């Protein structure tokens, strides 16, 4: 509660620890002043041991960046376990014919045996790349995601790409995400970034025929969880504008060519693709903004700040899908906010969600007294301190013996994270929320998406199987 | 638009019409997308017998596969025992996903860490990894053992587990008398079944192999039982239960049936019952051992042979009629006990069931696929049932196993329509429910994508999925169900019966069309 | 025309073009049906509130009612008692019906005689044909014991049971010690239930009333059970093993789990297990008597308390997970005995999957279904599950249990759609799912009739039934579940959970139109 | 067989009191290819465990119950409608609820009230009822349970009364359930019920248009399809059926029955009556067919076709080689199948058999068969068909079923669902030849295939081969 009771609680926590993971995680728990590196540092190697959460960069890089773009083929080049357990595990969603011209639920793999290990598997991938064609001809390109033992046998697939994207006419890309490179799903997204630049961004550099208006738009950064890009690209093409390429939820490769034609890059989800937001202002020029589609009041700040980047004409437009939508929100307010204010949240997602959602809950009465990052950087954690309340409870790449030590202290009325926590805090009795999947549910993004979140918030915070976790005889 | 007293989620949100002209525009404006005929036109090419020719013919592209990488075993293998931490040596991002592979599938917590191999280590090996991450991790989760397997890139590298974990004993990172054993488990060798015959290997290795001298074969009067990678919580139970029933004393070796159903009272339980490190030291002094999945415990047979010296017998998977009297009357013979009237009761009710049921199943054509040992025993228990098993699909399966299945489905006149394929996935298997129809299919969850692309041809040309084996993510608490035994049988008999049933009510549903034959009696 | 190679039944043999050509030439020739489009103009108008209103005005008319008559609960009691032979004096077709009707739910033989009263009987009664009946029942099918009940014909010409059965000892045709109990069961009073409590009540009277003299309450340190109409088998084996592993002495008073279970084993046995004479003869030793389903046991709750002097305890059904609790607490209490860690931690497993599954049961509107008891055990649970008991029906039901339903509704905020109905038929439910539509139905295989109704006037109003009650004569072997306890909870939850899910799934298997929410995990 | 039958007879008697050891020796029999040897349609012995039903079963479950356009009211108790509400299946055409209600279920629901007062004010209340909620209805029937005589109500005065003031068919039937033996009391009062009610109401009419080629389907109540697979080899024979009965049966093909040219009665036992009327008072004449198995149905269709002139005699023979073909292939496949198989039936008026020649194109053999309630003209028709040294039995008891099965141990049963489930714990294969085991048709070459594969698909199954545990 006070400051001083947490940081007590910080200590008391780390006493478990060796001396040398005691000195490394302390500097990974921090408590808020509202300069982020001057109290929590991040992006650090995990400690051995500990059960970190945090996955791969082959995760970072398929199953976030690349999986989502529907009408490309992703080859996970390697053993067959990474793409089996990343297969329709993550939620973004998309519109096409499965296994005719759409593949984003489908694992197409290298299965490496040991003798791909022991010589190679650049033959295997070049044939792999004329089974695919044979089998999918409507496949828009191909891309090559690289599991960990590629890097470390000295395959070049970056030369079979390229010769059989030659011969055949085809977009190839190969990925470099080998999963013991950086520390996190993190530096998944940046060479993940790099590759759409260095093989596909470019493509149309020299073409003008596409037909070019002064409202064109782009969302970055929005993976179509439950369909939550579907709920933000409806507002935007409302306010006037013409969205021309989401990345990468319902993505097509096309979409991704025409965005440097764009106007302005709305960035979503800043963690995992600031890095071609950067390229693109620098070799084409086009700004571009981040902004927040979680509840009314970031919306409505969005929506404003993006028009205030056009004309009068926008910013008239903006005002009425602001007036449309106000008797919508305001009613799920009325609803909901009386049976979720006061209520306490602790938060652990990945890269941007721990400090996007803070202002949806706040328009439900609820409070953030603890958030934290798998693998976010300390220009995110700038961005948290803002957003958090003073003397909340902040961790960086938290273990599962801390997560559940602080919750024994703290004791929230709602927890939210991923499907390794969800089953730990349900068992000790506290409502929990898949922050990731929405638990299956969703959208939540824009006015659509706030009402199924506080519907969700509020069926599990009161739902009636809480009360039972204590039989009546042993009381 | 939403209405706050009917909230709509994703579905049915995108069909209002508001939605669904914005991605008519998105589609025309930027996707560049084929048409809509065309899409048809290679749609219907992939369900013929031209393209099903091309699609066997592939040997480098893997599309959609039935099978999982050896350390996933591995992990299963070791939360079977007391106390006992799962420890991958290799890259974290494994590790996130064997925890969330089975979160999904038990809907359960699962404890497994990671040492956090990264670029450095892949240059002078993870030994400094193992230190640190064996002192971290007993000091934080107090485990009674440690189980270490190995990632993929750990593999590639070359790491010696043994040297690095003695070396970690030796400096003082852990005690030496802290249990740790270790086996090595190559995602590119085997599957995740051959994880778990390797780990459970290594673990009874560790503790029998130096104390063999004092050991003399059934001074203990027990049973070892070895599961194998079995993710039904209902199957360690029946097993238990019969043996209790007997009269037999057993040892189930690796039991995690306690760690992946604890109750939620208000308190976490990271460990939870299991094999006791005391029972894997004195399984030796067992009579002998029985191993429940033969043709994926290939390498603990030989060890328990040529070491324990126990003389296995050659047992068939419990599972149906035929397989479970066979089991039974060799645990009988071994232990000296008679089989009680209570399990004789028990057959004779499933026997029962079969007679009611016999004139829904006979003729019904199903594919299904799974692990080795699943496979042929639920091919078993369809012959036994007069159904035909047409579509036979194991992607990690062998030549020696085919073999066996093929003289199984040679021994039936049900076998006769039935084709067994090894290191096929389910993108072949695809095609042969669309060129050689079955009436169901029987498999894990990644089947209802079949089911769905089957529907898109046409409602006769339909093939609905019945769930029954790893992993099921799409429906709830059936990994509590039962596949062993009589009780098991009764379990898979009455959902193949009423998955018939289900089926035939929904096609004579239609008023005044088909609905002459809706009948209130079945 | 039929192909030898795949030949078809009625269904879809009679869709050929040939038959469909026939059947359209009888219909126009010679049928004189309505127009089709009158048809369809008088079906929506069957869907309307207008028609509701019309047709909960019936005072005469009943249309698919939801009971049965009081004698054929009387033989389900009979037969829960050891080697009783089951006795319905009057005509019989009863007798035919009941047997019938049994056997289609149980898929079991079920014995039961009558005296066959014919034309004659009706005007100088029946005393003959209870004189030959008995003699010919004892001597052919050698029971140790016969419980008499009656037909309706047998009630209105008022045939003393009483003074027939003793004349039949008095002339010989019974030994005067064969055990004869008795119960009028006219079946124009109360329902099938009542028959079962009057039959009860006529077996406690006739082996304990005339002997309490030697009784001593609590002395055999026992807890009688009554159980009541029960068609799961799975119900009576719950309670008899949360009893044992409770360590509480008991006596399950009728228990015809084993008659309605035998092996199929090569012979046939008409009886099996059951209540014995002796139990029932020291029942008045019990410490007290439990009722399990006490809205039906009114008769046999006034002779237990008022013969026995037992203070029966004022318990609802033990389903869900507050009922199931004040039943083991209350148990607990009378016997001493503490409640086990094993109980404990299977309704800790419960909450478990009550937690899991709560995102997908939430706010799910149910109309539902059957006899009291059943009914408002399934009510209490769907209120814990966070779902809305929307249409509330029992047939059978009470003006005091409807208050009772209506206590239980307002006491929890899931309520307040709900609405109880006594009376009321499945043509007045088939009203009520159209004008407010549920998200499924919860009952029994007369149901199916409604989905179909349902389904006619589109997809978009179907109303998937979900099959838990009695009689189910179009699934198989669902007469083994269990409802009862924290078992029964666990499996009514996961069928209703994996009912939504498989709903959800065939609403979103639509290629490029609903399949963007098909999701492999749920 | 031959004395060792007698012996069997003899020897399971012995359990019984010697009042019925004398009765239910009149019942059982060894035939030697009816009076004279067996007596049948008396009274059941109490207590014995019967399988026979009663007379509501033959008149509203049999008769009525299937005439889809009506609606049939089960007056009094609410029992006997709900255990026979759907439990037969025949089948029909139609929009349940709107124009057809064959699978409902109405009734009075008798309480105290009703027992005490009589019913009929309060059936004159429930038939208004019926009226406004069902108004697409073109008729009601009124069944009456077994109260309803007992009391004194008069049901039909209550029908001509209402049958006047709405102008529709109100039919009463006292088909009390203690009125007979069996169900087959239950046929002659419904048959007489349609006689004088419903039969006789276009006697004036003559706008129909006939043919010379005219019948009516008599005794054919569609099981699983059955009068379908029935109705479409006479009209390919070139014959217009006008009437099924009762079958997918409307009640303006019942009025339009006096119309046509010949009456075929499949079912003898339960349709007799009528027919003898119809001859009668119309003229028509009537024949009885058999449509069971190739064999018969041939034999059936040259019967019927010499009825008539030269160009239905000849359509009659293009029919038979059409289907020739069809039956060859089924009796390829499965005599080989079921050859040698002995075969035990005990059904209800017709089938024990009719259905006799069906198993024998399949090359098997009835070694017993039996009736519920059949008179002494169908045992007549039965000796020819059984052979000689066969068991015959009526009206038989559960204990002697069970002993004779012990003793002949057939390798098939064909009975009800009363017996189905005591015969397959014996191990004995079991087939359902009431309700076909939900499957069929049987009637016909279409039902002949269907009926072969279910025969082979039931004696052969290899669940058969595990009742016995390995270790006993
Ligand atoms: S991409 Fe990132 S972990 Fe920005 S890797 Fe992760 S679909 Fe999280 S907090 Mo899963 S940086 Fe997206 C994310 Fe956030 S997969 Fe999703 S929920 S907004
Ligand atoms: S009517 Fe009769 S008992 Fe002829 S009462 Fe019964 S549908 Fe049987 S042998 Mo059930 S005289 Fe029909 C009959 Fe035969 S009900 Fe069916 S099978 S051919
Ligand atoms: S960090 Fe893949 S699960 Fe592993 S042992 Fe090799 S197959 Fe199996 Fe990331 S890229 Fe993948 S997920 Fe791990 S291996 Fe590396
Ligand atoms: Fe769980
Ligand atoms: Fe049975």
């Amino acid at each position: 509660m006070s400051r001083e009771e947490v940081e007590s609680l910080i200590q008391e926590v780390l006493e478990v620890y060796p001396e040398k993971a005691r000195k490394d995680r302390n500097k990974h728990l921090a408590v808020n002043d509202p300069q982020s590196k001057k109290c929590i540092i991040s992006n650090k190697k995990s400690q051995p041991g500990l059960m970190t959460i945090r996955g791969c960069a082959y995760a970072g890089s398929k199953g976030v960046v690349w999986g989502p773009i529907k009408d490309m083929i992703h080859i996970s080049h390697g053993p067959v376990g990474c793409g089996q357990y990343s297969r329709a595990g993550r939620r973004n969603y998309y519109i096409g014919t499965t296994g005719v011209n759409a593949f984003v639920t489908m694992n197409f793999t290298s299965d490496f045996q040991e003798k791909d290990i022991v010589f190679g598997g650049d033959k295997k991938l070049a044939k792999l790349i004329d089974e695919v064609e044979t089998l999918f001809p409507l496949n828009k390109g191909i891309s090559v995601q690289s599991e960990c033992p590629i890097g470390l046998i000295g395959d070049d697939i970056e030369s079979v790409s390229k010769v059989k994207g030659a011969e055949l006419s085809k977009t190839i890309v190969p990925v470099r995400c080998e999963g013991f490179r950086g520390v996190s799903q993190s530096l998944g997204h940046h060479i993940a970034n790099d590759a759409v630049r260095d093989w596909v961004l470019g493509k149309r550099d020299e073409d003008t025929t596409f037909a070019s208006t002064p409202y064109d738009v782009a969302i970055i950064g929005d993976y179509n969880i439950g369909g939550d890009a579907w709920s933000s690209r409806i507002l935007l093409e409302e306010m006037g504008l013409r969205c021309v390429a989401q990345w990468s939820g319902d993505g097509s490769i096309s979409e991704i060519e025409l965005t440097p034609k764009v106007k302005l890059n709305l960035v979503h989800c800043y963690r995992s693709m600031n890095y071609i937001s950067r390229h693109m202002e620098e070799k084409y020029g086009i700004p571009w903004m981040e902004y927040n589609f979680f509840g009314p009041t970031k919306t409505i700040e969005s929506l404003r700040a993006i028009a205030a980047k056009f004309d009068e004409s926008i910013q008239k437009k903006c005002e009425e899908v602001i007036a449309k939508y106000k008797p919508e929100w305001e009613a799920v307010v009325a609803k909901y906010r009386p049976r979720l204010e006061g209520k306490r949240v602790m938060l652990y997602i990945g890269g941007l969600r721990p400090r996007h959602v803070i202002g949806a809950y706040e328009d439900l009465g609820m409070e953030v007294v603890g958030t934290g990052y798998e693998f976010a950087h300390n220009d995110d954690y700038d961005r948290t301190m803002k957003e958090m309340g003073d003397s909340t409870l902040l961790y960086d790449d938290v273990t599962g013996y801390e997560f559940e030590e602080f919750v024994k202290r703290i004791k929230p009325d709602l927890i939210g994270s991923g499907i390794k926590e969800k089953f730990i805090f349900q068992k000790m009795g506290i409502p929990f929320r898949e922050m990731h999947s929405w638990d299956y549910s969703g959208p939540y993004h824009g006015f659509d998406g706030f009402a199924i979140f506080a519907r969700d918030m509020d069926m599990t915070l009161n739902n009636p199987c809480w009360k039972k976790l204590q039989a009546p005889w042993e009381a | 638009s939403q209405q706050v007293d009917k909230i709509k989620a994703s579905y049915p949100l995108f069909l209002d019409q508001d939605y669904k002209d914005m991605l008519a525009k998105k589609r025309d404006g930027f996707e560049e997308k084929y048409p809509q005929d065309k899409i048809d036109e290679v749609f219907q090419w992939t369900t013929t017998k031209e393209y099903q020719e091309l699609n066997f013919q592939r040997e480098a592209l893997t599309v959609n596969p039935a099978k999982a990488c050896q350390p996933l075993g591995a992990v299963l293998c070791a939360l079977g025992f007391e106390k006992t931490m799962p420890y991958v040596h290799g890259s974290q991002g494994c590790v996130a996903y064997f925890r969330s592979y089975f979160n999904r599938h038990f809907r359960e917590p699962v404890s497994c860490v990671s040492d956090s191999m990264t670029e450095d280590a892949a240059v002078f090996g993870g030994q400094q990894n193992m230190k640190d991450g064996l002192q971290n991790c007993k000091a934080t989760y107090k485990p009674d053992m440690i189980a270490v397997s190995t990632t993929c890139m750990a593999e590639v590298i070359g790491d010696d587990l043994n040297a690095f974990i003695n070396n970690s004993k030796k400096e003082g990172f852990i005690p030496d008398e802290f249990p740790v054993p270790f086996a090595h488990t190559p995602a590119f060798v085997g599957s995740h079944v051959t994880g778990w015959d390797n780990m459970f290997e290594g673990i009874a290795r560790y503790f029998t192999l130096k104390s063999m001298d004092d050991k003399v074969v059934g001074s203990n009067k027990k049973i070892n039982i070895v599961p194998g990678f079995e993710t039904y919580l209902g199957n360690f139970r029946v097993i238990k239960r019969m043996l209790s029933e007997m009269g037999v004393g057993y040892s189930l070796l690796s039991d995690p049936e306690e760690v992946l159903d604890t109750p939620a009272d208000g308190q976490f339980r990271m460990y939870a019952g299991g094999t006791t490190q005391e029972e894997m030291k004195d399984a030796p002094n067992a009579l002998n051992t029985v191993l429940l999945q033969p043709w994926h415990l290939e390498k603990t047979k030989k060890f328990v042979e040529g070491t324990w010296k126990h003389e296995v017998p050659k047992l068939n998977i419990p599972m149906g009629l035929d397989w479970t009297d066979e089991f039974l009357m060799k645990v009988s013979e071994i232990s000296g006990q008679p089989i009680p009237a209570s399990l004789t009761k028990e057959r004779g009710r499933l026997v029962d069931m079969m007679t009611d049921s016999h004139t829904w199943l006979h003729g019904k054509r199903f594919a299904l696929w799974g692990d080795p040992d699943f496979v042929m025993g639920l091919v078993k228990f369809l012959l036994e049932l007069g159904c035909e098993p047409v579509h036979i699909l194991c992607h990690n399966g062998n030549k020696r196993w085919k073999k066996a299945v093929d003289a199984i489905l040679a021994a039936s006149p049900y076998g006769k329509n039935a084709t067994v394929y090894i290191g096929k996935d389910l993108w072949h298997l695809r095609s042969l429910v669309f060129t050689d129809k079955p009436d169901f299919m029987i498999g894990n969850s990644y089947g209802k994508f079949i089911q769905r692309d089957t529907l898109h041809k046409g409602k006769e040309f339909e093939v609905p999925l019945i769930r029954i084996g790893f992993p099921i993510f799409d429906r709830h608490h059936l990994h509590r169900s039962t596949t062993l035994g009589y009780e098991g049988a009764m379990q898979i008999l009455t959902t193949l019966v009423n998955s018939i049933l289900e089926r035939l009510d929904e096609e004579t549903r239609g008023m005044q069309a088909t609905d002459y034959n809706h009948d209130l009696v079945r």
